Order: C-alpha cells, then structure tokens, then sequence
C-alpha cells in the first residue's frame, strides 16, 4: 500500500515519516471510503465487464480468434474469461491498496516469461486490458474513472 | 533542484523581506495550474510507453535514414538507446512541469547532454525532431491546457539541444 | 513487510476470490482509525527525543547497569542503548502506522537476540526499558493511541523476552 | 575445498551508527576459498568474532 | 490556497507581531 | 544572548500569530511551526548535534561536515536488501544496483545477469557480493573496461563502486598498480574489499554517489570530481585524476 | 569473434594468452575455409531463402498477414521480409566470425525493446527464424547445416 | 575491441551489404596468416620477460641519464613503472598482432596516454626508442614474416605516442 | 605532504648526493625549534574553538554584509559551514607549523580551493580576512616567536587564496 | 618522517595531534643531535664503508664476480658498488628522518621487479647489505650500532 | 579441462554452450586420440627424459653443481630430479586435459613463494624446464612436440 511505501522510504533514510509522506498517508486514509466503494462497484459487474472486454478484444484483434492464433478454439475462451477475471481482481486489489504493487507481484513480475512459455503475444494482453479499462471507465463515475484508469493502463503498459 | 516555491522563497530571502503582491501572484498562478499539472503528470506516468511509441513512429517515418544501415539508430542496441533517451526526455519534462522550474532540466539533462551526443555522434537536429513529435503526441493525449505546460519544457529541452 | 491491507490482499489472493464484505469491514476499520494513527505518529515524531530520554531515565539511569561493570557503562555503550531505544520507538511507530507486527518481527527481531547474547546485552533490562518507553509513549499520546502502541511495544518485549 | 559458510558478529567500536546496521553486524555469508583468508583477516581486524565456519561443498 | 491565505494574514500583521515580542522582552 | 528571552519571544509571537488566524487548523499549524523553534532551542541544551566526520587514509585529508548541512533533505535514499522484502522492492534494489554500477539501467537494453539477480534476491549472496560479481562480469568488462585505458578504468571504477572520485596521487598509484597487475577482477576486489566500502555501505546497501550534501567534500579534486559524477564521464577517454594530481 | 573473445578474456586478467586459447585460435583458423564456403552458399541464395522463409512463416502463421495482423499490407510484409534479410545477413556474419558476437551486437542487444516499441509479436519472430533456419539448412550439407542451425537456434532463443 | 574479421563485418554492416568477393578475400588473407600469428604470439608469450630485459638494457645503456638521480626512471618504483609500461606495450602489440587490427592498441593504450606522460613528465621520445628496441629484439626471436607483422604494430604504437 | 627533513632529503636525493655541512646545519636548525613547535601546537589545540570564536567575531564585525540577507554567511547552515572552514584553516596551519613546511597547506587546502569557492559562491577576499583575523588572534595566545612562525603559514594560506 | 606520520595520523581522524603524538615528536626532536652525529659519521665514512663491505661481499660470495656471474667485470663491479653507495645514502636519509620511509620510497618499492629485470640475485643483495651493516656498526659506538642496525635489518628484510 | 572451461563459461552467462564452445568441445574430442598418444609417449619415456634433462641442466650451469648451490649433493640432486619428475607428470596431465589448469593448480600457483622458501633459484627453473622441453621435442614427433613445447613454454613463463 501507500503506507508500506512511505515506511520503506523513511527507513531508507533512517528517519521518521516526513510531513509530505505523512499527509500522503492522510490523503490515502481520507480517500479510503471512495476507493472501497469503487472496488465494490467493479465487483458486482465482474461478469459484465469481463464478457464485454472479451467481446471488444475479439473485435480489436481477430487474430486471436482467427485460425492459427494462440487463443483460437473454444477451449481457450474458458481460460480467457478466467484470466480477465484475475486481472480485474488484481485491479481491485490495487485500488484498495492505493498503489500498483499487489498487481505487480501477483500478475506482472514474470508475466513476460509466463506468456513466452504459452506463446501468448503481449499485444493481445494490452488490447484485452484496454478493453477492460474502457468497460470499467464506462461504468464508473468520472472522478473514480480517473483514478482507476491509471491502474488499468499501467497493467496495459506492464503487459508490453 | 528548485521549483517555483523555492525560487520565490529564495528571491525574497536574499532581499530579506516578506512576500509582496508580485510574490503572492506568482504563487497563486503556480497553485492554480497545480491540479491540471498533476492530472497531466498522472496521464503521462500512466501512458509513457504509448507516447514513446507514437513519437518514435513519427520520428522514424519522417527520417527513415536513422533506422536504415548507416543511420545512428541502425541496430537493436541503438534503437533501444534512442527510445530510452526519448523516455528520459518525457520523464524529465514531466518532472519540470510538476516543479514549475527548469532547474532540474539544466541540472540533470542539459549538463553533459551536448558532450554525450557529440561524442557518440547522435544527430542533434533529429533528437529535436523526436522531442517535438513527443510534444505533439503528449499534447494530444493530455489536453490543450496541459499541452501548453508540457510544451514550454519540451521547448526548453529543444532549445538546450539546439 | 506487509500492512493490514497487504495481509488481507494476500489472504484473498491465496484463497483466490475477490474482496468480500468482511474484508471491506476490516479495511474500513483500518481507514477510519487512520487519523488517530497519524496524530500519534506526528506526536511521537515531534517528541521522540523527549520520550526516549524520559524512558531511559526512569528505566536505566540510577540502576546498576550505568555504574561500572554494567553493560551500559561507557559513553559509547550508553549512546548505543539510547540508539536502540530510538530504534524501538521509530519501528513501533512504523508498525502502528502499518497496523501490523510483521515489520517489528522482521526489521528489528531478525537475529537481534543472538546479537544481544554475543555482545553481552541483558535481555531483561532491555524488556524493562521497552516497557518504560511504552508507558511514556502512552502518557504522551493519550489512552486511545497508547493502547494501540502498547501492542507493538509488547510484541517487541516478547520478541526479546 | 570450494566454499565456507561463515557466521560472524562484527560490533562497532569507533562510533554509534544511526542507521540500522543490524544485518551488517550479525550475518552469514558463503565465502570462496581463495577469499576466506583475507575475509577472516578483515573480520579479525574489525574486532568481530567469527562464531563458526562450516564446509559447504 | 489555505496556507497562502494564512501567509497573507501573517505578512499583513508582521510588524505588529515583531514589535509585540520586542516590547514583551525588551525594556 | 539570553536563550530564555528568545524562547519567551518565540512563544509570544506564536500567541500573536495564532490570534489573527481565527481557524483551529490554521492555529494548530502555525503553533506547530513555532513549537519547532522552541523545541530546537530546548533540544540544544547540551552542545550542538555532533558534526559528521569522514575518515581518510594517511594520503588524503580527513574532513568534517556540520550536522546542520546534511539534514536539508538532499540525503540519498539508501537501497538495502533485507532478504525478506517483497519481490517488488527486491527488484527495486536490484535496479538501483544496476543503475549504480553501469551508470544507467541496462535493462533498457534487455541486458541483465539473471542468476546473480536471483542469488541476491534469495539471500545466498549479499549486496556487496552482488556488486563485486556484477563489476567483474562480462557486461562491465564490455562497457567500462574495453573502451578505456587502465587509468580511466580506475577512475570510473572508483565512481561506480565507491561512489566518489580518487582523492590522492597515492590512491590512483596503488589502484593502478593493482589493475596493471591483476586486471578488472583484481581492481574490483580491491575497491569492494576495502575498509571504506564496508564502513560506508556494508553488506546490504547499494553504493551511491557521495556528492555535495551527502558528506564532506574534498576541495582539491572539486571540478574533476563533479565532472566524474556526471553521466558524460564515460564520454571522456583521457584520464583526469592522475593528470590532475601530477599537475 | 573467437580471436576477439580470447584476447579480451586474456586482457581481463592482464596476462598473455595461454596455450589453450592459442589452440583455440589455431582450431578456428584451420576451419576458416569451410566457414567461408558456407557464407558463400548463404549469400548466393539469399533471395530464394527470404522468399521461401516468408511463405513458410505466412502459411504457418496466417494471422500476421490476416486482417488486423502486423504484416498485413504490402508495405508491412515488405518490412517483415526486410527483417528476415537483416537476420540472414547477421547469420552470415556470425558464421564467418565463428561466434554469435555479430548477431549479439547488431541484432540481439535491445531487440525485445525494439520490437515491443514496434508492436511486433516475438513469437512471430521466433517462428520466422525457425522457418528460415529450416530453409537454410535445406541447402547445406549435414556438417554445415548442423553448424548454421545453432546460429539460427541462438537467434531464435534470443528473440524468445 | 575489433579484429580483422570484425572490421570487415562492421564495414559491410554499416553499408547494409552482404559479403562479396573482396570481403571474402580479406577474410581468407586473415585465415591464411592466422597460424603465423599464433606461432608468433606463443613465442612472444614465452619470451616476454627476456625481450623486456634486453630492451630495457639497450635503452638505459644508450641513455644512462634516465636512471641516474634526477632522471625519470630514477628510483626502484619508477624503474619498475618503466618496465611495467614496456611490458604492457609488448602485451598489447601481441594482442594486436593476434587480432590483426590496431583497434585494441588505440582503445586500451593510446587513448589518453600522451596526456598522461605529459602530466607525469615522461619523455615520450625515450619511450618510443624503447618500443623500437623491443621491436628489434622481438623480430630476431620471431623470424622474418612475424617480425614484419609485429613491427607494424610496434610502429603503430610509436606513431600513436607521437 | 612533506616536512623540513623530507624537504632536505628530497633536495639531496634528486641531486644524488649525501648530506653536506649545509644540510646538517639546516636539519639542526629544524631540530632546535622542535620543542617550541610542539608547545605552540599544544597551545593552539588548547584554544582552537576560542580562536575560531574571536576570528569569526572580528571577521563578521568588519564584514557585516556577510551575515545580512544576500551575504554568504546569512544562514545558520552557512554560518556553521564558514566556521568549519575556519576550523580547517586553523588545523592545517597548525599542521604546517608543526611540520615546518608549507607543503601540507598547498596539498590539502590551497589546491582547488579557489575553484571550489567559485562554484559555491564563497567570497575569497572575506576568507582571506578571516584567515588574517585568525592570525592576530593566534599570535597573542602563542607568544612572539611562535607567532612569527605560525603567522608565516597563515600568510602562506592568505597568499595562496589571494 | 616521524612528524609526517604523526601529522597524517591526526589528519586521518580530522583532529589535532593527541598528547601521545606530541610526546612522540618531542622524543624525536630530543634525539636530533644523536641522529645528526650518526649520519655525519656514516657520511664521513662512506668510502671506507663501501670499500670494506664490497670486499667482504666479494670474498664471501666469489660467484658474483666469477666469470658467468652478474657482477663479473670492472663496469658491473662498479655498478655493484654504486648500488651499495645508494643504499648507504638511503640509510643516512632514514637515520635523519627517524624512520625507514625515505628508504622505503626511494629504494624498496619495486626493488624485486627492478633486480629481476637486471638479473641481480636478491640473496646477493641481502648478503651485501648485511656486510654493510657489519662494516658500519663496527665504526659506531654501542648505542648507535643498534640504531643503525635496525635500518640495515629492515632493508635486508625488504630485499629478502 | 577444456570442457570444464566451456561449462563454467556457459554457467557465468546462464545459458547453453555458444557455437564457439560447441566447436571447441568438438575439436577437443576430435584431437583427443593424438593428444592422449602424446601423453602416453611422454609417460613411457619419462625415466630417460628426466635423466637427460637433468644432465643437460647440470651441463649448462656450472654454478648449481658447484658448492653452495641447490644442486650440490647426491640427495639434493635427487630432490632436483624429483621436482623434474613431478613437473613432467604435470605436463602430461596438462596435455591430457587439453589446457594448463591441471598444471596451474598443481605446480604454478605459489611457485615463487615455494622456491623462495626452498631458496631454489628461479633461473634454475627456467633453464631446467627449457632442458625438459629440448629433450622432449627431440625424441617425440614434430606435431606432438609442437603442443608439448607450447606447454613447456607456458610452464617456463609461469616460472619466469
Ligand atoms: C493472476 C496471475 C495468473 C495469470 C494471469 C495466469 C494466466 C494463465 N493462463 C493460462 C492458460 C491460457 N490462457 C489463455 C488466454 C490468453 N492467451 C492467448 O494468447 C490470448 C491472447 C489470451 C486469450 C484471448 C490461453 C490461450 C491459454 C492456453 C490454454 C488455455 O486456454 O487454457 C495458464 C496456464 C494453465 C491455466 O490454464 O491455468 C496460466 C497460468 N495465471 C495466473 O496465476
Ligand atoms: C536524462 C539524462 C541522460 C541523457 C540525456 C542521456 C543520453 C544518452 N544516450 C546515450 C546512447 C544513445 N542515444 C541515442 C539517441 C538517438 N539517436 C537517434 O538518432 C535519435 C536522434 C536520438 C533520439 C531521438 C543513440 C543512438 C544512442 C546509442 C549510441 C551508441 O552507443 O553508439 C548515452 C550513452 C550511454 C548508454 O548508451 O547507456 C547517453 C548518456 N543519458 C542520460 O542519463
Ligand atoms: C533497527 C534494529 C536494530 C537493533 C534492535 C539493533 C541492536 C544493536 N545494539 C548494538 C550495541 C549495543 N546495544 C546496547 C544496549 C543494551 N545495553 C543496555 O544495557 C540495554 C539493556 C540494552 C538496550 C535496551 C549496548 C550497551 C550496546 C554496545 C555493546 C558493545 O558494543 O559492547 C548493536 C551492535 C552495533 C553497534 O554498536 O552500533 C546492535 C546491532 N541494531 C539494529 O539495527
Ligand atoms: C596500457 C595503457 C597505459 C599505460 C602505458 C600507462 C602508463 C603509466 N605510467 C605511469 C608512471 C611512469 N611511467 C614511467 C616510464 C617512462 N619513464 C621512463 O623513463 C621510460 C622512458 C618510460 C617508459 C619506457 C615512469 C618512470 C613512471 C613513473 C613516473 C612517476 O612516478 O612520477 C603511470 C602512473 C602510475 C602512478 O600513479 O605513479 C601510468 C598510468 N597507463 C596506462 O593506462
Ligand atoms: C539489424 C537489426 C535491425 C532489426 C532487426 C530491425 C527491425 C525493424 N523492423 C521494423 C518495421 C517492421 N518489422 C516488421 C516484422 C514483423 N512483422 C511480423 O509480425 C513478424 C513477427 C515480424 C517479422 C518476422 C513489420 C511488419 C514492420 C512494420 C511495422 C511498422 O510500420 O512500424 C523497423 C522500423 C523501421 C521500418 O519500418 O523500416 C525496424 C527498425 N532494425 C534493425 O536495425
Ligand atoms: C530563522 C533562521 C535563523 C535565525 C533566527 C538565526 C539567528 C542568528 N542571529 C545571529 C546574531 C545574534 N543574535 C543575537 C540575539 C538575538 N537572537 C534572537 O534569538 C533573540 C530574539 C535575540 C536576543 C534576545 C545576538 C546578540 C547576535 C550577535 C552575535 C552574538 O550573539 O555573538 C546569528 C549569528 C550570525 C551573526 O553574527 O549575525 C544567527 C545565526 N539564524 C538563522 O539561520
Ligand atoms: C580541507 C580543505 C577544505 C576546504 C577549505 C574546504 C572548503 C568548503 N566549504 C564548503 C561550504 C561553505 N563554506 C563557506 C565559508 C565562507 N562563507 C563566507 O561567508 C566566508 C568568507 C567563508 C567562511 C569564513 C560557506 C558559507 C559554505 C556553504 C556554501 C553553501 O552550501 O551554500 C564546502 C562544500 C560543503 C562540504 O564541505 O561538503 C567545501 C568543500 N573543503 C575542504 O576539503
Ligand atoms: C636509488 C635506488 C636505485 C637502485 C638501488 C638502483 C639499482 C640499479 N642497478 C643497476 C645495475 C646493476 N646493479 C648491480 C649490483 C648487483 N650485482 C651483484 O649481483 C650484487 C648482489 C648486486 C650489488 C651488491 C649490477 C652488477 C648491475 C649491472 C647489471 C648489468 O650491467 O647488466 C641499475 C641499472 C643502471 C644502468 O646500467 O642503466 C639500476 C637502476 N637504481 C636506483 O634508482
Ligand atoms: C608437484 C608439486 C610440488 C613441487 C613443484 C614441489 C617442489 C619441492 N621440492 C622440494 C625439495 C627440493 N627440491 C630441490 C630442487 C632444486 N634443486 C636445484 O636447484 C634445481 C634448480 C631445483 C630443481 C629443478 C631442492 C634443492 C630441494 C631441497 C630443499 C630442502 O630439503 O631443504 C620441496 C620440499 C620438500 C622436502 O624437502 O622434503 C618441494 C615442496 N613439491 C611439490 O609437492
């Protein structure tokens, strides 16, 4: 979370938390109710977001559903919906955490090799997470969408 | 480094006197754009790789000689170094925008930039063109109001190079 | 190192489902208590030297450890004891803000007991000093924050003890 | 004669350090054979105590 | 903005505060 | 001056300033910004906080830095490996080590030494061991040994592994003897196994540049040192410290 | 090259080359004519190799030339064939040099970042390298095909 | 560094061209001379200390002022530094002869060396005369063709110090 | 650094000569003054903080713009840095007086000091004034002959900065 | 020198000289007249010492001056005696300096490499300096004999 | 051995063997029969080689056989010949291994300190190993004698 990063930064310099880091934590805790409400708002529409993201992903990249693609076939769809579900869950975890770290450990550190092994193209991932970004930012309010979009396109950039 | 706040504080500390009307005007102008600049910084921090992609595409489409054999960007290593330099420029422009002062640019980019590019043989004019392309892309991405604030520091870097 | 947020995210990651209502309730219980935690942290930050000084005085000053033959008898050794008390206070503040004791266990208690054994540091006197620091912090920060900080000081004490 | 697993505690006698330096004091490393003589000498000059050394490979 | 309003209030009354302290402790 | 008189004056100014604000948060903020003055003058009941002293060898001068000078916020954030951190800040420390040794993150080229990174993250080797094995690797020999003569190699290795410029003719002399005799591995071993590296960085801390504000700065190598603490330092192939100390 | 690696290795410890790496240089030199002949065969047949490798890649991976694919369009297909030509030339350089050092420096260091900026699927590059390896080893005899196959394998592994 | 094969590869790569008959001829020439180069390198590595001994003896016999008090080579430390410089010249001449290119000579010896001797007060003329002495001593041991090849790089060092 | 004994040794070694009558006379002259130098050094180490106090007071009285806004001593940070520089000058002048040679001064203080202050903005003339003030303060505490000897090195510092 | 060592030891710690270092300087300056007398006696007797010590060295080890030896010949014997003159001058320098620093920095650093380049047998040098020790200590009184012999023994150990 | 250095070089880079190192293990296994035959021929002829080389060494240097030298004495001569016997065995080891690391880690590392402890002259070493090289190249075949002389020259350079 933000608190852990602030504590690590303070320990690096062997000093107490600075007032800048202190009111960073103050803004983090004062914004907790909104962030939790956003995390839930993502949660009820999980199936809706995931299915619309998959549809937009097929529309943007027919190659994945095209013959010879890595995602070609009906069996790949069961894994696709579930993986988009994982990444949405990680996005919600990052939203409640206040930073991108939980996403980082759980789904980003080693994703490059993980899809190198499965021969999964990175552009497919970035377009799929962009689809989730579009769907969620459509569902959420503008102020909340501004905050959540960072996590979404951070996942996009990390995937490529 | 310095920001607008440090600059005003030092300007009135060396004189030894409190803030006058011009001081408060400078601080109010700096604070008024603060939320817009932070929004732009969040957009850039979130979408830096994209901006690099379109900036590099425009630069290498306008000057294909750079990536063809005999060009300074012709190898995987030199292409990676080019896009890395572009990421440097974007990040330090974001830092300067948030600070409101070009001191960080002079301190940590311009100090030794010309020596580096003249030693390595990097074309300075092409780097200026890449910086301009980055300016255009980031302005299209972050909105005109934040586009001007990005463009002032992008122009500072471009004038520093040329 | 993890906080309550990281802890609950880790548990729901291992179990593999989203954050439910109970996780939300724990997160709110951490968030609403945040303002008290930052008030306590700022109070300790401003007055850390005074807290450590009063604790060291009442717990150590006229005890035999300061007199020759004791572990505290030197300028270097006395300064080292005050420095360790500073460690305890700062890391207890960090743990209180993180609302988790794993930071205290790892950053502070990893190999500390073996170091104290080899160096000749008495563990019981360290427990007394940590306790006295606990009541000093409670007195300065008020009962509500003192109760929270007492948990982390007691974690330190049982770690050494 | 490949590696040594060394546990040692080097205290501080010259000053009092504000940073952590807990893992700097009490530590266990694997040291190469060609380097163990110099490393042991350095630990000894520092005033530290070498608690135990075992043979790894 | 709030902190700048504070600063404006304090700088408008700077001479008053300084003279008040000087009178309190001197002569 | 009378310290008690100054305390009374600052308290009186605190009361006066708090009077005009007429807002509880404003009052508490300004009261804190005056309580800092009272607290500092109270804390200086003994002498001023001890001045930081940088030790030296008999070849170069020993220097002192006022404690006031260091704590202005410019202190570098030391990167330390706790062997139990989450993988994120472990990678953060690894990236910092690469930035320090190679003057920039060479992962921008996709270049890394994976087994060394795994070892330093797991805890088999410390950060000091990681730095020494990283400096004698094939990558470091490529960027910072091949393009340079032994003198410039010496100077850049000083910058990369000790975070400072050479400060004596004796120092460049001895390390030139070491490099001329034993190559890159010997030079890196001499730099990292020295007493200064263990005192400043230790086992778990990544080296950093010890420039102005971090510690006391030598005057005799000022311009050359701050030419060296610059990303354009590799662009200069003529050695600059042996020449300076000879001149 | 072999000589370059041996000399820089000897230089890193401030010593003369030992008789072992002198045997290294002698063995590399005694094999010069065969390397030159293999480079003859590859250089003279570049035009056929590039076309055959392009056809094999595009039939094995139709998605790249399919609508929405990276190589979709005549210009983008031309760029793909140009990249194949680059890597074949780099293979010839590596064959004459006796090691992957020319391939390393010109086309391996920063290649993932180059293609990630270019939005190029690395699995596509691996498939193209494998196809061009098969085409090239088809022309050469077993002894020479075994040698060039490992250069192509190193290229494929570097892209993966 | 760069050797003959790497030299041809780089020249053709900058142009973007495949190897042709001239490049293959240059490669064949290097492969022809490789065995002679290896024999010469082994002979030199076997007799490096000897060659340094006769070269130093020649230089300090013809210029005894260098080793009398007030001379640049007057101390045990400075005499050892001189013989170490001669040892490095010999080793890098051997490296260049093996590689077939003078690139390593430039990069690892000649870049900044004249400035270093100018600061140190080292007489570069006497250093060049010692290099010429090493050349003639090496030629007798290595034979005619190996002597011509080694003399190429010895003369390159001497002219580089100029 | 080198002292008087080392200076004589170097002068006679560069000439390749044993010590003559003049050399032994000079060495005896240095040896005769050793106890006075040790007593002076002990007296200076006795009152080093004192001497710094009076020297800084005299300097800032005669140079009041230093501590006013716009002056380079106008801060508690800058004041502490100035008095630490004064500590440096006193310590190294005492080292030079004890050694009997001005070599340590040139090596560890004067070399690079003007460029250091030019980078920092420190006024060289005001530093020379502070050194002189330190000289009058130290002379009274050390006595007549020790003041002559000790002020020789203060004059060396001032001339080097001048 | 002794003063130099005390000054640089104090300088390393960024402090003034401790009472121990000032007492060391007092002891060193108290012995100035004795050191000057010893150095002047050695300088007055340089020709006699070199003559007699060279005689002892050559009778003890005739192999150095026999045909095939390194010192064989009038010019090489002259160089042999010139080296002994050098080391006697260095010993006088060390006597006046109060420490072996001048000897160390003029005639001990790189001495093994220098004499290896000159084919000079180090055991022969050790025997020569022991002969010089004997001849010089014969001239001096009992108190000064040990003082000179300490520098001679240091030089012998450095050569050995 | 050669495969040892290949494997450690591959480990230091955390990947499989380079094409150069593949060629180098190929050349090592292809040259193994000749190399092991050379080591054999050195092995059966060891008694004559050591005696001829020792007689040549005594012939060359009258000083060693003279009194006061490390060759004077029957048992001392036996120790000399025993060192020659060891060094010949190490040369056979080094021939077999295809490199000089068996020679280096037995009989090269710390050789200067060991012979200073023994007081044995090091020019004696270089002359003795030159004698073994001369006697070995004589009876042995020319192509075999090439690598044998290379190994003996490396050993001499290590001594000298
Ligand atoms: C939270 C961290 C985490 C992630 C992200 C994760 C993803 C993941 N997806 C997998 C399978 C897969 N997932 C996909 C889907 C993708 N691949 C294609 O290239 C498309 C671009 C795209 C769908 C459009 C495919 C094609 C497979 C291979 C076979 C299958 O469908 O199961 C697998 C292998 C075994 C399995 O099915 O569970 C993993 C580990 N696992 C994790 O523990
Ligand atoms: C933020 C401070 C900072 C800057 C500014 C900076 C620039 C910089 N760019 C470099 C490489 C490079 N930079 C470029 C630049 C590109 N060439 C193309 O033609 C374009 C015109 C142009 C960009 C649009 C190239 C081609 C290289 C590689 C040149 C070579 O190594 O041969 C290097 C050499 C070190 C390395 O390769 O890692 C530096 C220091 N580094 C810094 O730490
Ligand atoms: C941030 C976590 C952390 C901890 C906890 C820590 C403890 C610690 N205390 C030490 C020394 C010491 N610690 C003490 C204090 C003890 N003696 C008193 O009587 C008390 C009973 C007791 C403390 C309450 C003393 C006297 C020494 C000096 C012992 C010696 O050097 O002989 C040392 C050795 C290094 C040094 O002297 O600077 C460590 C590592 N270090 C850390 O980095
Ligand atoms: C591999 C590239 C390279 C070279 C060659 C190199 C040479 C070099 N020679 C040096 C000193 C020296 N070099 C010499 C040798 C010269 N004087 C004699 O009269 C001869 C005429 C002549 C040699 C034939 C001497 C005598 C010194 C000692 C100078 C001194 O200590 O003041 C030094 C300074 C060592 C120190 O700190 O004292 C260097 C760096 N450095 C490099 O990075
Ligand atoms: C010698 C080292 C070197 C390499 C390797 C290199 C590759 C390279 N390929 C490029 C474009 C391209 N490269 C490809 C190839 C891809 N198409 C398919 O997806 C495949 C997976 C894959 C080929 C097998 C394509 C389609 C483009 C055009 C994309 C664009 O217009 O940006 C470009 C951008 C410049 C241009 O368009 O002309 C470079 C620099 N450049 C170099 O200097
Ligand atoms: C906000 C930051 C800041 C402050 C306030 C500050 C005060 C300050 N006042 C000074 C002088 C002085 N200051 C005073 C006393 C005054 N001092 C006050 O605290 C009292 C209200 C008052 C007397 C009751 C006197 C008498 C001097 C003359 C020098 C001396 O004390 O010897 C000096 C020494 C430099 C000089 O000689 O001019 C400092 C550093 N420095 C700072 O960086
Ligand atoms: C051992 C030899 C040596 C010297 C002499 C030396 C001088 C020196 N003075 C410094 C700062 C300073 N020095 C001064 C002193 C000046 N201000 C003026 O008013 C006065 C004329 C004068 C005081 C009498 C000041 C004010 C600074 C602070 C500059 C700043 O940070 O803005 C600094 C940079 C900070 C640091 O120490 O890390 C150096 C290096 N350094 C050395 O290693
Ligand atoms: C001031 C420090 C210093 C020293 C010590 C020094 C030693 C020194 N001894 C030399 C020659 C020599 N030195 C000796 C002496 C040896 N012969 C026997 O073996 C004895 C064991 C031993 C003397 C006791 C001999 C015989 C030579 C002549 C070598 C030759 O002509 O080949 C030379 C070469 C002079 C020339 O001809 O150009 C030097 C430089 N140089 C210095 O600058
Ligand atoms: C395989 C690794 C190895 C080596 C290389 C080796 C050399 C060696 N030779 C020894 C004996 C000896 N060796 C010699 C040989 C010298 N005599 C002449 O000067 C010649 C120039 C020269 C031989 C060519 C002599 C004289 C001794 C007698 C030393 C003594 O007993 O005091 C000894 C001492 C053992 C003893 O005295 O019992 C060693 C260690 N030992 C080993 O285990």
């Amino acid at each position: 979370s933000v608190v852990t990063k602030a504590i690590v930064s303070a320990d690096a310099e062997a000093r107490y938390l600075s007032p800048g880091e202190l009111d960073r934590i103050r803004g983090f805790v004062s914004s907790g109710e909104r962030r939790l409400r956003v995390a839930q708002t993502l949660t009820e529409s999980r199936e809706r977001i995931i299915k619309q993201a998959g549809d937009q992903l097929f529309q943007k990249r027919p190659d994945l559903v095209s013959p010879g693609g890595n995602a070609y076939g009906a069996e790949r769809t069961a894994s696709c919906l579930r993986d988009l579900d994982y990444y949405l869950r990680l996005v919600t975890f990052g939203i409640v955490a206040g930073d991108v770290t939980p996403i980082e450990e759980i789904g980003v550190i080693g994703v490059k090799e993980m899809y190198r092994n499965l021969e999964v193209p990175l552009p497919g991932m970035v377009e799929a997470v962009k689809a989730m970004k579009s769907v969620a930012t459509g569902l959420l309010s503008g102020d909340d969408s501004a905050e959540v979009g960072y996590y979404f396109d951070y996942l996009a950039g990390a995937l490529a | 480094m310095q920001d607008a706040i440090t600059s005003v504080i030092n300007t009135y500390d060396v004189q030894g006197k409190y803030f006058d009307t011009s001081a408060f005007d400078k601080l109010k102008a700096y604070y008024a754009t603060g939320e817009l600049r932070v929004r732009a910084a969040g957009t850039i921090s979130a979408n830096a790789a994209t901006i690099i992609k379109e900036a590099s595409a425009k630069l290498f489409s306008n000057q294909p000689d750079l990536v063809r054999p005999g060009g300074n960007a012709y190898t995987t290593r030199r292409y990676a170094a080019c896009v890395r330099d572009m990421d440097y420029f974007l990040r330090y422009a974001t830092y300067a925008m948030l600070a409101g002062d070009t001191s960080i640019l002079d301190e940590r980019v311009l100090n030794g930039l010309k020596e580096t590019y003249n030693s390595l043989g990097v074309p300075i004019s092409s780097t200026v063109q890449g910086i301009q392309a980055m300016k255009e892309v980031t302005g299209s991405l972050v909105g005109s109001g934040a586009a001007k604030e990005m463009g002032v520091y992008f122009d500072y870097l471009s004038s520093g190079l040329s | 190192m993890q906080d309550v947020i990281g802890k609950v995210i880790a548990e729901y990651d291992t179990k593999g489902k989203y954050l439910d209502a109970a996780a939300l309730d724990l997160l709110r219980s951490y968030f609403d208590s945040g303002d008290l935690r930052l008030k306590a942290a700022q109070a300790i930050t401003a007055n850390a030297e005074v807290i450590v000084r009063a604790a060291s005085a009442k717990a150590l000053h006229y005890t035999p450890v300061t007199k020759p033959g004791g572990n505290m008898y030197y300028a270097r050794r006395y300064a080292s004891c005050i420095r360790d008390l500073d460690y305890f206070l700062r890391y207890a503040t960090y743990a209180m803000l993180a609302d988790n004791t794993t930071l205290l266990d790892e950053y502070v208690l990893k190999g500390l007991t073996e170091t104290y054994r080899a160096l000749g540091v008495p563990l019981d006197i360290s427990v007394r000093a940590i306790n006295a620091l606990k009541e000093v912090v409670a007195g300065q920060v008020g009962p509500k924050a003192g109760q929270e900080m007492a948990k982390y000081f007691d974690h330190l004490a049982k770690g050494l003890g | 004669t490949r590696l040594f697993k060394v546990t040692a505690l080097i205290p501080s006698y010259k000053k009092v350090r504000g940073g952590r330096e807990l893992q700097n004091t009490y530590f266990t490393k694997l040291v190469e054979y060609d380097r163990w003589f110099a490393e042991q000498q350095r630990i000894q000059k520092q005033g530290g105590k070498i608690l135990s050394v075992k043979m790894v490979a | 903005q709030r902190r700048l309003a504070i600063v404006q209030i304090l700088t408008t009354n700077a001479e008053a505060i300084v003279s008040r302290a000087a009178g309190r402790i001197f002569t | 001056c009378s310290i008690d008189a100054t305390i009374v004056a600052v308290q009186e100014m605190r009361r006066a300033a708090t009077g005009y604000l007429k807002s509880n948060d404003d009052k508490e903020l300004v009261g804190s910004y005056f309580d800092v003055i009272i607290r500092s003058l109270n804390a200086d009941k003994s002498d001023t906080p001890a001045d930081v002293v940088r030790p030296s060898s008999p070849d170069r001068a020993g220097l002192v830095l006022p404690a006031i000078y260091a704590l202005a916020g410019q202190s570098r954030p030391a990167f330390k490996m706790s062997r139990t951190l989450t993988s994120a800040e472990k990678e953060r420390v690894v990236r910092a080590a690469y930035r320090q040794v190679f003057e920039r993150d060479i992962l921008a080229y996709g270049q890394s030494i994976s087994y060394l990174d795994s070892k330093v993250k797991n805890g088999e080797i410390s950060v000091k061991e990681f730095i020494r094995l990283l400096g004698k690797s094939e990558l470091y020999r490529k960027q910072f040994f091949e393009p340079f003569i032994n003198s410039r190699v010496l100077e850049l290795a000083f910058k990369h592994f000790l975070g400072r410029a050479p400060e004596s003719r004796t120092e460049v002399q001895n390390y030139y003897s070491i490099v001329a005799a034993q190559g890159l591995g010997g030079l890196v071993d001499a730099l990292v196994d020295g007493e200064e590296y263990g005192r400043i960085f230790g086992e778990d801390t990544v080296p950093f540049i010890r420039d102005l504000g971090q510690e006391a700065q030598p005057s005799w190598n000022w311009g050359a040192a701050y030419s060296l603490y610059n990303y354009a330092a590799p662009r200069r192939k003529v050695p600059q410290f042996i020449t300076l100390y000879a001149d």
